[PDB]
């Protein structure tokens, strides 16, 4: 989540453009995008980063809560 | 067809891609008083010719940046034009639209997307619910 | 495409037109201000939404507003 | 005639009038503050000299004068270390018992119970145990009493005043012209032969005449009071003859090229001194003497005023096709031609190169000082050894990032397309998509084949399938090339056969050849490499390559990209170009430095973690009478470091016991700073995760409350700018993380080292 | 073992003098910019800078030759 | 005064067009690189799409068996390791062929977007027709299965083949 | 004692250098 | 024995087939169906 | 034993694969390459 929350869109859009060039110039790569690959939008990145942050928050404490209690008790 | 000779350029990776052949392309043409070095819109240095020049560019912003920030500001060249070229060969001149630069007021230009009020008088979105009209588009 | 609107508080300073990187705006004759001109947006299909015009607008509040809308190839600034 | 000294006389009057005019250097800031953003902008642009004026000559004069000021700051700092080591230290007690006394040179006052930090460091002294290695450095220099340290402290203050006067003199009285600064050949000759060459020669003289005799007596076991003062070794030549018989025949062998008779004090042994565990001082004397000759010879390489020498411009104009090697002719028919224009006008380009090479030098300092400990009783001082490696690794990482930062500044500000027409710089920019795409791919390959294999190991271990793990007992990944180098280097000295016959002992015992113990503790022993070392080294390759990708993308795309073609007009440091084009946040070259700082921190944290765990696990430890070594962590690295659960448990959780239990003890300051670093890291997260639009709106309501009570300030409060918020976030993030590791490392080593 | 270094003798004087002399003839005919600065026969009439450079390089090359020979029992 | 020196440049613009985002290098335009790439089954002139898929499938299916045989979780036994390698190749190739099918389904609707449009000039993507892609896919699947089975049979008979290649079958 | 596995592999890699140069000379002579 | 996955519950062969079916057999065809659905031209 | 081809030299598996490769695996593709080369129309 820290990646989605700290780094912002314009960095990734420029990087994706470089990968777009690489794919177009590489032989034997017959695939081609039907939807043009773009970096996630500004709002979308905040939501995605928040989702990873929350899921990691819940999973980490949930595992610790169960293990530190069940491991010490019934 | 568009006349003019391309600037001296050894090649680069910032040029045209599949979009140029599939959807649309842009060409900027101008005339210079001498042979001189300018910066390509997507990196690198190119040498513009003595006569009339012609450069193929992927996006319209490349032509506006090159013509405005380099041709006019630095080389004092004001006769540059930008064309939109479609894959079927149709070419239309888009900059300047009417032969006069947009920053200079010209007679005959109509008002487009003008709102006859201050921005603070836009109606609230609640009054336009389910009407399909945005507050800035409200009469 | 994005939507660019010009309100009557415009003073015809032509700053927004000069700042546009894709030639969306142009100055048209008008009578509502001392400069006798007002900004217009005939070519919003080429608008990328950079909002450079809003940054250049000196009026308070802004006389030119950009409302991001449906995204196209050229509104996303895609060279591919 | 070409090289000559030209200066202006009194170019800037010496008056304090501009001291009362903050922001005078900037046209915008000179008008005075209207919002709080003015205050931040004043400090942000304080030392950006090229934005104060467009005159290159005036800029260069500011560079020269400011450098004298920084030298004065360093001299004051150096004077402080010598003075504190002469007045508030146990240096004399430590010199008597180096292996049983903890160095300490900081003593705290007793006002709020902080005197508990005065640790029992031995020698009848109470103070904070220092890990800078000052005592070991001074002992190697021959210093034996606090009076000599006191004299050096006074000399440091004097040099600080001289440095300060020089900066004022060379800016306000005699400021050299621009042409003076552009003397590449003269500067290279003077800094090679005169700075590096004469400094090495001078230090070789000090080592030969002072350090070697004093340390020879010290290792022999004679007391401090019985060792004669260093000047007695110069006056009484008989004293030097007894220690080194070759001194009885004077300078005759040197002038007759019979240098082989000097072998008794200019040795070529290698290895380590058994008494102290450091390098032989006679070895270092010959090392510095050989360096002095090599540097002085290098200082006659460039043509200044007599026709003899090489020219910078002629080399660069000649390095092009078809004058290169047949497979190196791809650099084009222009090649390095035009690069001389960069060094004529761009200070930023030179700063970029020099910051990079300071990173290289400091990295070599970190690696070469633990494997070949150069100071007596340094290897067995585990707290100092870990601190020195970690400190110089971190300094190098910041310097490397700074090199990339000012490389991007050069591209935006000093790069001229007319100067670079089909040359190598122009060609590099013209295939930047080739470079970045390949770098992006290799970063992905390294990430999958370094980190995801650790995740493979964690899943296999949790499954109870150790045979399927990447380990020495499962699927082995032996670093055969690194193992081969260790064998070649060990066999070179006699311990592809005997390629360095003149070296007696192995150059480093880390490659093999035996073990050295000093005070019942391991100084250096062979560092075996296995699957765990294969995995961790490719972790370093992955993290370094990604850090390169972030910084090198910023430099190559500083002028612009397919998204924003006119980024150069926007500048080096700007927040964005609006939400358009899908969103152009952090496109500026500055933001790539901002992102690269995080990746440098991530890369270097694992480097110092790898060093700390491996050295404790496989090198450091205690040796009993039978020669059996028990290491600090008992060989955990081979089996525990192959999973990051092992890193979490056996390194972070287990080794933090010292810092986490340091309350109510002399190490409690490290416990407090351990929490302090954790706080600053979390504190930085709101500057990084949020935006100024929220904070400006919040400030609006707060301003309303002050307006209600007629206490609103005229200088209108503003939220930090978008760039400023990012700068605050990365600064507090790095400070919090590094301080946390600093307390974690030092608390453990001060207790078990 | 310590590489052998021989005591001073006319042979090392011959080596240093010959190396300095040969460098003097070659440098005055091969370097890019001789006859630059103050002026000092069969030679190309070298300048002061060229002459001092030749003598300094003669000491450098000659010292390497004598130590190299003495190390290997005259190579 | 200005000398680009393009005429003596070792690296030329690609195919004489300086604005096509490409260079003429040893990788892209050398006689050996062009001969090797253009005569691979994906580009060989005159090949039917099915025959392109067949040769590609046989080569890829053959080597895809190997990784799980040597370092897989069934490597402790010869027969189990070979079966796991064959299954892995089958699963990968079937998944790839499914991707090829849905690529053809979605790409070729009306005028295809991107490099497969009627006006596109992508020389690296010559399969411009939907029926060509399905012919390719049929060859890819059958070739991949055949190559995977061929490798499986050789590994299953490794003890026999070792005696074969050492002359041990000539004892009797 | 004959050469080891590593020496055989090193010779194979080294032989690639004359192998590639032979191809370069052969194609150049064909011109 | 505890060297293999087993089930004392009724029809213990059901997880033997349902787990492969839902997690690495059917998901790729399901992704293919969704891909066709979201890429269909109007 | 002397019932099979073996090798006491280093990397004795090399003739095990190189002899098939050079003599009855690669030669037919090599002949195919030469045949294409000598039959190419001008
Ligand atoms: C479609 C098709 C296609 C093709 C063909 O045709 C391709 C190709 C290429 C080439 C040229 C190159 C090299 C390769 C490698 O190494 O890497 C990869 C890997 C892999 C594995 C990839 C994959 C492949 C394919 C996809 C296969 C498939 C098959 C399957 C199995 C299917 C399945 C189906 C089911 C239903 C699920 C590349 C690359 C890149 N990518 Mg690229 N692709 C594509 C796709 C895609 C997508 C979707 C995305 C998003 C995710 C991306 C991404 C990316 C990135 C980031 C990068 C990088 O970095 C790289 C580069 O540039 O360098 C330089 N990309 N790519
Ligand atoms: C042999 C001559 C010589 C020496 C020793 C130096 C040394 C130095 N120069 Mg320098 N310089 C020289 C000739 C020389 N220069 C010439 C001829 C030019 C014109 C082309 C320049 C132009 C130049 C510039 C433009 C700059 C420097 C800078 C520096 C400093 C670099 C920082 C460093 O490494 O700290 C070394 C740390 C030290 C403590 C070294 C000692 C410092 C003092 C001043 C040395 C005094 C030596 C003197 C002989 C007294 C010796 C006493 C005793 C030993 C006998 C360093 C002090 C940089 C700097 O920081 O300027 C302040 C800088 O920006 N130099
Ligand atoms: C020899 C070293 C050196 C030199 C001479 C310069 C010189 C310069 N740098 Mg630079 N830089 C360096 C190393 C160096 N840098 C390194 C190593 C890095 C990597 C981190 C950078 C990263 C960097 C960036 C990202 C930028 C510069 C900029 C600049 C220019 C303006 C200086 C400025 O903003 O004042 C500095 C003013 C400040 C207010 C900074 C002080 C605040 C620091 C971060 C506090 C540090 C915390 C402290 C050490 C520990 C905690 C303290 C405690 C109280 C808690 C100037 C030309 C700026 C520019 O515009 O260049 C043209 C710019 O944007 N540099
Ligand atoms: C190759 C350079 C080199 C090396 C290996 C050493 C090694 C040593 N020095 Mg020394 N020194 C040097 C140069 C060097 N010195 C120079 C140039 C000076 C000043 C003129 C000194 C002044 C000095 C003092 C005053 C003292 C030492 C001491 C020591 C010992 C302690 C270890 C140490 O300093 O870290 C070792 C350092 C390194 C491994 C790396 C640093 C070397 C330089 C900075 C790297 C330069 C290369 C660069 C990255 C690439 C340039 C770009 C390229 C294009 C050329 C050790 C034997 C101390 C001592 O007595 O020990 C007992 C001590 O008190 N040194
Ligand atoms: C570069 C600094 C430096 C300085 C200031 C000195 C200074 C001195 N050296 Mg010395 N020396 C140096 C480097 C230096 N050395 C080096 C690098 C070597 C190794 C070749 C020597 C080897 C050397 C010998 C062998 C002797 C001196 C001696 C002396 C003293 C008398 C020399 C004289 O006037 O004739 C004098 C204090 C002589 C002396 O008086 O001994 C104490 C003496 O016998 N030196
Ligand atoms: C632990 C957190 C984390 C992870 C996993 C990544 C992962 C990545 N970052 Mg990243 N980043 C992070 C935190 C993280 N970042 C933070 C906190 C910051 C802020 C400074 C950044 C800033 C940053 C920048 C600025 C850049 C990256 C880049 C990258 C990529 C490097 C290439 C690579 O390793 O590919 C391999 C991928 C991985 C190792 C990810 C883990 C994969 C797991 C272990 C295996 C998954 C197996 C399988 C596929 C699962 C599929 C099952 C299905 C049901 C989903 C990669 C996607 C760079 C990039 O894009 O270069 C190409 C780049 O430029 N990141
Ligand atoms: C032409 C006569 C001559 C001869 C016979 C030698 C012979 C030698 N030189 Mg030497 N040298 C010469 C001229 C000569 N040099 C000149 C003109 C210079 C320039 C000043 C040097 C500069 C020089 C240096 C700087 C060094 C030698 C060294 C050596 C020894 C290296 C031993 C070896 O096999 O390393 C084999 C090494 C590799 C295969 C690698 C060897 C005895 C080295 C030494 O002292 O070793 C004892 C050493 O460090 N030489
Ligand atoms: C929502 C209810 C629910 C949930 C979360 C689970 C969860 C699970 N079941 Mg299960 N099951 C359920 C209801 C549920 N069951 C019911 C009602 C039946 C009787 C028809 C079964 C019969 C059943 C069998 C026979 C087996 C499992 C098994 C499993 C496990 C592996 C998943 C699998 O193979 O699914 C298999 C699921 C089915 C065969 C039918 C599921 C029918 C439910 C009602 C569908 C619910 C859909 C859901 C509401 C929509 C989600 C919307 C989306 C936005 C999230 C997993 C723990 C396997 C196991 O024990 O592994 C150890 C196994 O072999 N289940
Ligand atoms: C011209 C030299 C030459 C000759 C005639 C041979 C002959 C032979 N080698 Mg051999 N070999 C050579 C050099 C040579 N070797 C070199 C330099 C190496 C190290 C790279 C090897 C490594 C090697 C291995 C590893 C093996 C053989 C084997 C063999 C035997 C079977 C043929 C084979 O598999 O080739 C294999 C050939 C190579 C692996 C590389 C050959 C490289 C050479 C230099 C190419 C020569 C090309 C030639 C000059 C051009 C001909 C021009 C044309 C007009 C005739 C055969 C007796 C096999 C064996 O022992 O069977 C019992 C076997 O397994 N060779
Ligand atoms: C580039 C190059 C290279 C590389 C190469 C490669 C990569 C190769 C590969 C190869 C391969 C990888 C191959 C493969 C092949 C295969 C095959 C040949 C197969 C066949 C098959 C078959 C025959 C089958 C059959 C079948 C079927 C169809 C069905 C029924 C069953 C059966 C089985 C009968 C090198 C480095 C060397 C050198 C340089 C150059
Ligand atoms: S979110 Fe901030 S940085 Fe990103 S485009 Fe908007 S104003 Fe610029
Ligand atoms: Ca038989």
């Amino acid at each position: 989540s820290f990646m989605f929350l700290i780094t912002w869109r314009g960095y990734w859009q420029e990087l994706i453009e470089t990968l777009v060039w690489a794919h177009e110039k590489t032989p034997l790569s017959f695939g081609y995008w039907r939807d043009k690959p773009v970096a996630l939008s500004i709002v979308q990145a905040r939501l995605v980063g928040l989702t990873h942050f929350t899921v990691g928050y819940i999973a980490t404490y949930g595992a610790f809560l169960i293990a530190s209690t069940a491991g010490k008790f019934g | 067809t568009l006349e003019g000779q391309t600037p001296i350029f050894g090649g680069g990776t910032g040029g045209l891609l599949t979009k140029a052949e599939r959807e649309e392309k842009y060409v900027i043409t101008w005339t210079s008083p001498k042979e001189q070095v300018f910066e390509m819109p997507t990196g690198g240095s190119a040498i513009m010719r003595q006569g009339k020049n012609k450069l193929e560019i992927a996006r319209k912003e490349y032509g506006i940046a090159l013509g405005g920030q380099q041709l006019r500001a630095k080389f004092k060249i004001n006769d540059y034009k930008i064309y939109r070229v479609y894959p079927n060969g149709e070419t239309q001149m888009i900059h300047p639209a009417d032969g006069v630069f947009p920053e200079k007021v010209n007679q005959g230009r109509p008002k487009v997307r003008y709102v006859d009020r201050n921005i603070g008088s836009n109606p609230s979105p609640a009054k336009l619910k389910f009407s399909g009209v945005q507050p800035y588009d409200a009469p | 495409s994005h939507t660019v609107k010009i309100y009557d508080t415009c003073i015809g300073c032509t700053q927004c037109v000069r700042a546009c990187p894709t030639d969306v705006l142009e100055m048209v004759p008008w009578d509502g201000c001392k400069a006798a001109q007002i900004a217009s947006s005939p070519r919003t299909e080429d608008c990328v939404g950079c909002k450079r015009c809003e940054t250049a607008c000196p009026t308070d509040f802004l006389s030119i507003r950009v409302y991001l809308g449906a995204e196209t190839t050229r509104s996303m600034g895609l060279a591919y | 005639q070409k090289v000559r000294v030209v200066v202006d006389n009194d170019p800037v009057p010496t008056s304090p009038e501009l001291w009362a005019k903050p922001g005078h250097f900037d046209r915008t800031l000179a008008r005075g503050p209207k919002t709080t953003t003015w205050i931040w902008n004043l400090h942000a642009n304080a030392h950006d000299f090229d934005t104060h004026t467009s005159d290159l000559e005036d800029i260069s004069r500011k560079i020269f004068a400011a450098h004298f000021g920084h030298l004065a700051v360093i001299f004051i700092w150096l004077s402080g270390m010598y003075f504190h080591g002469a007045k508030f230290s146990n240096f004399e007690a430590w010199m008597a018992n180096p292996t049983g006394v903890k160095p300490s040179a900081q003593v705290v006052w007793s006002l709020v119970g902080q005197d508990i930090l005065n640790a029992d460091v031995g020698g009848g002294f109470h103070g904070i145990q220092i890990t800078s290695g000052l005592f070991q450095l001074w002992r190697a220099a021959g210093i034996t009493n606090t009076f000599q340290l006191y004299c050096t402290a006074i000399g440091g203050l004097v040099m600080a005043a001289i440095m300060l006067f020089a900066g004022w003199f060379h800016y306000h009285k005699r400021a050299p012209k621009l042409e003076w600064f552009q003397n590449w050949e003269a500067m290279m000759n003077h800094h090679l032969a005169g700075l590096l060459g004469l400094g090495c020669l001078g230090w070789a003289g000090h080592q030969i005449h002072v350090a070697l005799p004093v340390n020879k007596l010290l290792d022999a076991g004679v007391a401090i009071k019985d060792i004669p003062l260093p000047h007695e070794f110069i006056l009484n030549t008989s004293l030097m003859a007894e220690l080194y018989p070759s001194f009885a025949k004077g300078l005759v062998p040197f002038f007759t090229l019979q240098w082989g008779q000097y072998a008794d004090f200019l040795t070529f042994k290698g290895g380590l001194n058994p008494v102290t565990g450091g390098l032989w001082l006679s070895d270092t004397a010959h090392h510095h003497l050989a360096l002095a000759v090599l540097f002085i010879v290098a200082g006659h390489f460039y043509r200044t005023n007599w026709g003899i020498g090489h020219s910078f411009k002629e080399m660069l104009d000649d390095a092009k096709s078809p004058n290169m090697l047949p497979f190196l002719n791809f650099i084009g028919p222009v090649g390095h031609e035009g690069l001389d224009k960069i060094f004529e006008t761009s200070w930023h380009a030179n700063l970029s190169i020099h910051l990079v090479q300071f990173g290289t030098a400091s990295l070599l300092v970190a690696h070469h000082m633990y494997a070949m400990p150069p100071y007596p009783y340094l290897a067995t001082d585990y707290a100092t050894a870990l601190s020195l490696f970690t400190h110089h690794v971190w300094i190098a990482g910041f310097c490397i990032v700074g090199g990339a930062a000012h490389a991007a500044i050069f591209m935006v500000r000093d790069y001229d397309p007319a100067h670079h027409v089909n040359n190598i710089l122009d060609r590099t920019l013209r295939h930047r998509d080739v470079i970045i795409s390949h770098l992006a791919w290799v970063c992905q390959f390294l990430g999958f084949h370094s980190f995801a294999m650790y995740c493979h190991n964690d899943t296999m271990r949790a499954f109870g399938r150790p045979q399927d793990m990447f380990s020495d007992t499962g699927i082995q990944l032996q670093p055969i090339f690194a193992q081969w180098i260790q064998h070649i280097h060990t066999a070179a000295v006699g311990a592809l056969g005997t390629t360095a016959p003149g070296i007696g002992a192995p150059v480093s015992y880390a490659w093999g050849g035996g073990m050295v113990a000093v005070g019942g503790k391991v100084a250096m022993m062979p560092i075996a490499l296995g699957t765990a070392d294969f995995l961790i080294h490719h972790i370093h390759a992955f993290t370094i390559h990604v850090t390169v990708l972030v910084l090198f993308k910023g430099v190559l795309f500083a002028r612009g990209s397919r998204l924003v073609p006119d980024k150069a007009n926007l500048g080096f440091r700007f927040p964005c170009d609006g939400p358009g084009r899908g969103g152009t946040c952090q496109v500026s070259a500055w933001d790539h430095v901002f992102l690269g700082l995080f990746w440098m921190y991530n890369s270097l944290s694992m480097v110092v973690f790898h060093f700390s765990w491996k050295m404790q696990s496989d090198v450091w430890g205690t040796v009993d009478s039978d020669g059996i070594v028990t290491h600090l962590t008992g060989g955990n690295f081979a089996t525990s470091s192959i999973t990051n659960n092992g890193w979490l448990r056996d390194f972070l959780w287990a080794q933090s016991a010292q810092v986490i239990q340091s309350y109510n003890s002399s190490l409690s300051a490290y416990g407090l700073m351990f929490l302090a670093g954790h706080f600053i890291f979390g504190f930085s997260l709101m500057f990084l995760f949020s935006g100024r639009g929220y904070w400006q709106e919040l400030i609006e309501s707060i301003v309303w409350a002050h307006n209600k009570l007629k206490v609103a300030p005229a200088i209108q409060p503003r939220a930090l700018s978008i760039v400023h918020g990012r700068a605050v976030g990365v600064a507090h993030y790095l400070l919090g993380g590094i301080v946390t590791t600093w307390a974690f490392f030092l608390a453990r080593m001060s207790a078990i080292g | 073992t310590v590489p052998n270094t021989i005591s001073w003798s006319p042979q090392v004087a011959l080596i240093i003098s010959a190396s300095s002399l040969l460098i003097l003839l070659i440098a005055s005919r091969s370097i890019k910019y001789p006859q630059v600065g103050a002026k000092l026969p069969v030679l190309g009439s070298p300048s002061v800078g060229t002459f001092v450079a030749s003598m300094a390089f003669g000491h450098v090359v000659g010292a390497g030759i004598v130590l190299g020979l003495s190390n290997l029992g005259w190579l | 005064k200005l000398n680009y020196r393009l005429d003596t440049d070792p690296v030329q613009p690609y195919k004489g067009d300086p604005f096509n985002s490409n260079f003429s290098t040893a990788i892209t335009d050398s006689p050996l690189a062009r001969a090797f790439i253009n005569n691979l089954p994906a580009y060989r002139k005159g090949l039917t799409p099915f025959m392109r898929g067949l040769e590609i499938g046989m080569a890829h299916g053959y080597f895809l068996v190997g990784p799980e045989v040597v370092v897989g979780p069934l490597r402790e036994t010869a027969h189990g390791a070979n079966l796991s390698g064959l299954i892995t190749a089958i699963y990968i190739a079937v998944s790839a062929c499914l991707g090829i099918s849905i690529f053809a389904i979605t790409t070729f609707q009306g005028d295809p977007r991107g490099a497969y449009g009627s006006t596109s000039k992508d020389s690296l993507r010559p399969l411009r027709n939907r029926d060509e892609w399905y012919q390719l896919n049929g060859g890819i699947f059958l070739g991949a299965m055949g190559g995977a089975v061929f490798a499986y049979l050789l590994l299953e008979n490794f003890d026999a083949l070792d005696s074969i290649l050492r002359g041990g079958v000539n004892v009797n | 004692m004959n050469i080891s596995d590593t020496q055989v592999f090193v010779a194979l890699v080294v032989a690639l250098l004359p192998g590639l140069l032979a191809f370069r000379l052969a194609t150049e002579l064909y011109k | 024995d505890m060297t293999q996955l087993t089930g004392s519950y009724a029809a213990s062969w059901l997880p033997w087939i349902m787990i492969p079916l839902i997690f690495y057999i059917l998901p790729f065809p399901v992704f293919a169906l969704i891909f066709i659905w979201i890429e269909k031209e109007a």
